[PDB]
C-alpha cells in the first residue's frame, strides 16, 4: 500500500521476495536445547547442517566400536592368560610381548 | 456492590437502571467528563452509578438534558441553516 | 467447610474451670483479654457488651 | 523410595525394564552415566566361551508423555553382584524400589 | 544486600481516637513479624493511668446495692473502669468524688486535681434517682503496665493499657519488580488518652531500646563444537583455548596455513552464539 | 485455568493471574497505551506489550481498573453457574476462588 | 506513491504537472525525504516495520 | 515508671561446628517469645551467605550433558554443588578452580586453595572419577545474597540454584531466668542449627540490627528513542565498534553527531570502516554529521 511504501522508501529495507516462516518457541515454554535431528531428501544439496551431524555421529559410532573392541580384548585376554598359565607358567614373561 | 440496592431503588426493575446507566456512560465517553457528584474514581461505568445512586441522573431527567441538547443544536446555525434551506427552493 | 469448624470451636461450651466469672468491660476489653491469657476454647463469662 | 511401603514396590520397578539388571553372577569391572560394564563369573563362574557383559544406559531420552527418561547408576567399582541385582535406577526408581 | 525499607504512608482515620496507619513496603516474612511483635509490646508493656481500688461510702460488698442508685456495684466498677485520666509525674493518686441530686453522675464531677487531667467528663460513673440521694467515693488511679485484672492477688480490673485493641493484616504488597512484597495493615484501637502515632512510636520506641545492647576464556576450543578440521587448524595454529582464538583477527586467520572462510565464518557463527567474537581485547593475557 | 482458593480476597473479587490478563485485555491496553503517551501507534504498543516492558503493567492495572471479568465452570446447572468478579493481578497461573462461592 | 488518484505518477508526470524539470521534482523529493527520515519526527513512523 | 531491663548475649554453647545454643540473660516475661519469632523469622530468612551460582565444566555444554568417564550426570554434579558449603573473607563474587585426575571421590578439599575462600566441609563430594584416564576440570562461581535465588530467575555456561541463607533450623525456649532480682524475669534460648558458614553471634546481632533497621520510627518526550542504544546495537564489526568507543563514541547519538572528516582523523579509523559505518546507519535512516542540539538532556 502506498502508505507501505512511502514508509519503506523513507527507510530502504527494499520489498524481500521470501517471507518468514521460522518455527519459533511456543508461548509459555522455554529451556535448554539438548538434541537437534535432521532428515534431508536423498541427493537435495546437504549443507554444514547434515555433515557435522553426520560426523559428529560417525565418530561417536567409532568410539563405541573402540570400547567394545576395549572389553572384548580385556575381556578374552584376561581369560586366555589364566588358560595359558595353567602348564606353561610365564608370569614375568608373559606380561611383556604385544598382546597379538 | 456499591450500594446497588439503593441505586435499582432509585429505578424500578433493575435492568433499566443497566441500560441507563450504560447510556450515561456512553455519554461519558462520548463527550465529556462532566456530570456531577464527582467522586471521579473507577472509570464511566460505576461513575454513572454512583450518580444514579444520589439520583443527579435519572431517566427523564436524562432524556430532559437530550431534549435541551437539541434545542442547543438548533441555537447557533439556525438563521445559517435557515440560509443553506432558503438558497434551495 | 473450615469456617464453620472455626466458629463452632469459638462458641462451644465448656467447664471454665480456667476462664471462670469475668466482667468483660466490653467486647473490646474482653478480645483484649482473649488474646492476652487465661481464655481458652471459650469460657463462662458474663459480658458487658450494649 | 517410600516410607511407607507394601513390598511389592521391588517386583514392579523390576519387571518393567526401565531398571537395568545383571544376567549372571559377577564383578563390576567399569562405571559410568553412560555404561555398566560388569565381569561374569564371579559367583558359580556361570559364563563360558568368552567372559564380561557391557550395559549402555539409556540418557535423557524423551517418553511418549514428554517426561525424561533416564538411568543412572546404582552400583560402584568393584563391587560384587549378583544374579537379578539391580545395576542402574530407571526413571522414578530408587534401589531398586518404586519412587512415585 | 540492602532490603526494602519503608516509603509512602497513609492513615485512615476511622474516628478521632482509632485511626489506620499502613507501611506499603515490606519484604515477604515481615508482616506477621512486625504485625506479632507490635501487638505483642502494645497489648501488654503500654505505660498508661488505670483505676485499681474504689472507696465508696456505705458500700462493702460488690453484691451489695445502694439506695438511691440506679445500676448496682459491679455495673458502677464497670463504669470506673472506663475511667480515662492522664496524671502529671505520679504513679498513684486519689480522686475524690462527692455528688448529689439527681440525674447522671460523671467524670465532670470528680474534684478538680491540678495534676489529674480527665479525658473525657461526659463519662457517666452512676445515675442518682432521688434527690435526696448521694454518693462520696475515693478513686485510687495507679500507673501500670498492661491488663492487671483485680483477680492478681474494693477492687477493679485495671486497663494500664491505654490501648483497647490491635489488629494487623500482612496483604501482598505492589511497588516495582520483587512481587514477593507485603504490606503491614494495623487497626489500633485505644481510648484517647493517648495519640495512636506516638503510641505507635513508643512501642517502637520501648522495642528498639530492648534491642540497644544487639546492635570462559580460558575453556578450550572443543567446547565450542566446531568441525573436527577447524579445532584441528585452529590447535596447529597454537590456539588450544577460547581466550587463544578471540584474540585473533578475521585477516590473521585468513592468514593462517589451513583456515578458510567456511571455517571463519562458522567460528563467527558459534562464537556470536555464546557472546563472544574475533579480535576481542583481554589485555593482560595471561596472569 | 486451574482453580485455587483464595482466602484473602472479598466476595466481589477474584485472583487472575498477570500473563492471562495481560493476553486479554490486549486491545485496551492497546488503546490506554495510545491515548497517554506511552506509545505512538497500536503497533508500538504492540512491539512494547510483547516484550514485556515496565509500566506496561502499572497501565493494565490502569485497564482493569473497574472492569469485571466473568467466572464460569462446567457443567452450568443454573445460573450461578457463571458470575462476575472484579480481577485482582496474582502471580502465578493458577486462578483464585473466593470460597463462598 | 499513489495517494493521490491512485496512480503512481512518473517524475516527469509530476514535474509536467509543477511546470518544473524533473532535476527539481526529484531535488524537493529528496529533502521531502530527508526531512522525513530525520531523528525529530521520526518517531512514530518508524518502529512500524518490525 | 520502672525502668526495662534490656537483653544482653550471655551464654554461647557450641554442641558442634553448626549447631550452637545462644541464651539472652535479662528479660522481662511475656518478651520470651515476641524475640523468639522475630529473630526466629529474620535469621530463617534474611540472613546473607555465600552460595554457588554459576559453574563452568569442561566439555559440558548443557546440564543435561553426561560426561564421559563421570560415574553421575552432570545434573547431580550441580546439585551437588548447590550443597557447596563456602566462607569467603571480603567479596561479593569468587572463581573456584577445580582440576582433578585419577580414580575414586573428587570432594571439596581437591578445589584449588584459595587464601581468601574458605571451604566448611572439605570433605563435601562434587564427584566420582572412575577411571585413571579421566579427569575434570570446573570453574565453580560463588556469590553473596539473601534468600532463595532459583536459576529460573535470569552462553555454554551453566547456572544453579542459589541456597544464599546460611540458616537451616532455628528453635527457641522462654525457661525462667534465675537471679533473685525482680524474679519474674526469663531468659530466651535460641537453639541454632546453621551450615558453619557464620558464627552464632554475630548472626543475633545481625537479626536484631535487621529488625532494629525496619523499625526506623513512625513518620507521616520529543526526539528519536534510536539515539540512547548502545552502538552494539549498530552490528558493526568488532574493529569498528572498538575503535568507536576508543573514541569516546558509545551510544549512536554521539557517532551521529561526527562528521567524515572528524572520523577519518582518528587513529584506527580507514575508509572501509566508514563506508560500514555510513552503510548501516543509512540502513536504518540515519547519517553523520547530524544535529540533535540538546546532548544531552537528563
Amino acid at each position: 500500500t502506498p502508505e507501505e511504501k512511502l514508509l519503506r522508501a523513507i527507510f530502504g529495507e527494499k520489498a524481500s521476495d521470501v517471507k518468514d516462516s521460522s518455527l519459533r518457541v511456543p508461548n509459555g515454554v522455554s529451556g535448554t536445547v539438548i538434541d537437534v535431528q535432521v532428515f534431508t531428501r536423498d541427493g537435495v544439496e546437504k549443507d554444514k547442517r547434515a555433515l557435522e551431524i553426520e560426523e559428529m555421529q560417525l565418530k561417536q559410532a567409532k568410539k563405541d566400536l573402540s570400547e567394545e573392541l576395549q572389553i572384548l580384548e580385556a575381556g578374552l585376554f584376561s581369560r586366555i592368560r589364566a588358560v595359558l598359565v595353567a602348564g606353561g607358567v610365564e608370569a614375568e614373561k608373559l606380561d611383556k610381548l604385544p598382546r597379538d | 456492590r456499591v450500594t446497588v440496592q439503593d441505586a435499582v431503588e432509585k429505578i424500578g426493575n433493575r435492568f433499566d437502571l443497566v441500560l441507563v446507566a450504560a447510556r450515561r456512560a456512553r455519554q461519558m465517553q462520548v463527550g465529556g467528563k462532566d456530570p456531577l457528584v464527582p467522586e471521579e474514581n473507577d472509570k464511566t461505568t460505576v461513575i454513572a452509578l454512583r450518580e444514579i445512586e444520589e439520583g443527579l441522573i435519572n431517566n427523564q431527567i436524562l432524556d430532559v438534558r437530550e431534549r435541551q441538547e437539541q434545542q442547543e443544536q438548533e441555537a447557533a446555525e439556525l438563521q445559517a441553516v435557515t440560509a443553506i434551506a432558503e438558497g434551495r427552493r | 467447610q473450615d469456617v464453620v469448624l472455626g466458629l463452632y470451636y469459638m462458641t462451644r461450651d465448656c467447664v471454665n474451670a480456667k476462664g471462670e466469672g469475668m466482667v468483660l468491660t466490653g467486647p473490646k476489653e474482653a478480645e483484649r483479654l482473649y488474646r492476652s491469657g487465661l481464655a481458652s476454647l471459650h469460657a463462662r463469662v458474663k459480658v458487658r457488651i450494649t | 523410595k517410600p516410607l511407607v511401603g507394601t513390598g511389592m514396590e521391588r517386583a514392579v520397578a523390576v519387571d518393567s525394564g526401565v531398571t537395568a539388571v545383571a544376567k549372571r553372577g559377577g564383578v563390576v569391572q567399569y562405571v559410568d552415566a553412560s555404561r555398566i560394564v560388569i565381569k561374569v563369573n564371579e559367583d558359580e563362574m556361570y559364563p563360558g566361551e568368552a567372559g564380561i557383559d557391557i550395559y549402555n544406559l539409556t540418557k535423557y531420552t524423551r517418553s511418549n508423555q514428554n517426561t525424561c527418561i533416564n538411568q543412572m547408576p546404582c552400583v560402584s567399582l568393584g563391587e560384587p553382584v549378583e544374579r537379578g541385582d539391580v545395576l542402574a535406577d530407571g526413571p522414578s526408581t530408587d534401589l531398586g524400589e518404586l519412587a512415585l | 544486600t540492602e532490603f526494602l525499607k519503608p516509603r509512602l504512608v497513609d492513615i485512615e482515620q476511622v474516628s478521632s481516637t482509632h485511626a489506620k496507619v499502613t507501611l506499603e513496603p515490606l519484604e515477604r516474612g515481615f508482616g506477621h513479624t512486625l504485625g506479632n511483635a507490635l501487638r505483642r509490646i502494645l497489648l501488654s508493656s503500654m505505660p498508661g493511668c488505670a483505676v485499681t481500688e474504689v472507696e465508696i461510702d456505705g458500700v462493702l460488698h460488690e453484691y451489695s446495692t445502694k439506695e438511691g442508685v440506679q445500676e448496682d456495684i459491679l455495673e458502677i466498677l464497670l463504669n470506673l473502669k472506663g475511667l480515662a485520666v492522664r496524671v502529671q509525674g505520679k504513679d498513684e493518686v486519689i480522686l475524690t468524688l462527692n455528688k448529689s441530686g439527681i440525674g447522671p453522675v460523671t467524670a465532670a464531677d470528680i474534684t478538680h486535681d491540678g495534676d489529674v487531667e480527665i479525658v473525657k467528663p461526659q463519662h457517666v460513673i452512676c445515675h442518682l434517682t432521688d434527690e435526696n440521694a448521694s454518693i462520696s467515693m475515693r478513686i485510687k488511679v495507679q500507673r501500670g503496665r498492661g491488663y492487671v485484672p483485680a483477680s492478681t492477688r474494693l477492687l477493679v480490673d485495671a486497663c494500664y493499657s491505654p490501648v483497647e485493641r490491635i489488629a494487623y493484616n500482612v496483604e501482598a504488597a505492589r511497588v516495582e519488580q520483587r512481587t514477593d512484597l507485603d504490606k503491614l495493615v494495623i487497626e489500633m484501637e485505644t481510648n484517647g488518652t493517648i495519640d495512636p502515632e506516638e503510641a505507635i512510636r513508643r512501642a517502637a520506641t520501648i522495642l528498639a531500646e530492648q534491642l540497644e545492647a544487639f546492635v570462559i576464556l580460558l575453556r578450550p576450543v572443543d567446547d565450542l563444537e566446531l568441525t573436527v578440521r577447524s579445532a584441528n587448524c585452529l590447535k596447529a595454529e597454537a590456539i588450544h583455548y577460547i581466550g587463544d582464538l578471540v584474540q585473533r583477527t578475521e585477516v590473521e586467520l585468513l592468514k593462517t596455513p589451513n583456515l578458510g572462510k567456511k571455517s571463519l565464518t562458522e567460528i563467527k557463527d558459534v562464537l556470536a552464539s555464546r557472546g563472544l567474537s574475533l579480535g576481542m581485547r583481554l589485555e593482560n593475557w595471561p596472569p | 485455568s486451574v482453580i485455587t482458593v483464595g482466602p484473602y480476597l472479598r466476595l466481589h473479587q477474584c485472583g487472575l493471574p498477570k500473563k492471562m490478563a495481560l493476553e486479554l485485555f490486549k486491545p485496551f491496553i492497546y488503546g490506554k497505551l495510545e491515548l497517554r503517551g506511552l506509545a505512538t501507534t497500536i503497533k508500538a504498543a504492540k512491539k512494547m506489550v510483547e516484550r514485556e516492558e515496565a509500566v506496561v503493567w502499572d497501565i493494565l492495572d490502569e485497564v482493569i481498573r473497574e472492569h469485571p471479568v466473568l467466572l464460569n465452570r462446567a457443567p452450568t446447572l443454573h445460573r450461578l453457574g457463571i458470575q462476575a468478579f472484579e480481577p485482582v493481578l496474582i502471580e502465578g497461573k493458577a486462578i483464585q476462588l473466593h470460597p463462598l462461592v | 506513491f499513489g495517494i493521490d488518484m491512485n496512480t503512481d505518477y512518473t517524475l516527469e508526470e509530476v514535474g509536467k504537472q509543477f511546470d518544473v524539470t524533473r532535476e527539481r521534482i526529484r531535488q524537493i523529493e529528496a529533502k521531502a525525504l530527508r526531512k522525513l527520515r530525520h531523528p525529530s519526527r521520526s518517531e512514530v513512523l518508524r518502529s512500524f516495520l518490525d
